[PDB]
């Protein structure tokens, strides 16, 4: 996982927010998967009881 | 008519009460702001512009 954190204060001014109040906090990550032998993996599906 | 004057026997008379008042008091915020390009302050007249 990557946080990237940028405090409210002189790290968040800009021409649209002169006097830097809105800080935020962005959690961005890689996800894959390599199903080599789909031969072993294996479901059943039916409904269930309430 | 009003003196707290109380007889030899006593007795349940001249009761008071009292009072406390309380004050408020609110912070609130200002501010402004200008913006300014470079051309504004390098090709300029005076150098003290800023």
């Amino acid at each position: 996982f990557n946080v990237m954190t940028k405090m409210p204060g002189k790290e968040t001014a800009d021409r649209n927010d002169p006097y830097g109040e809105t800080g935020f906090s962005s959690i961005k990550w890689y996800y894959g998967i390599l199903v080599k032998r789909p031969e072993r993996i294996a479901v059943m599906k039916a409904v269930a009881p309430l | 008519s009003k003196l707290p004057l109380l007889t030899e026997n006593g007795g349940r008379v001249n009761r008071v009460g009292f009072t406390r008042l309380s004050r408020e008091g609110s912070i609130h915020k200002f501010g402004f702001f200008y913006e300014f390009t470079q051309e504004s302050l390098d090709f300029d007249s005076d150098d003290q512009l800023k």
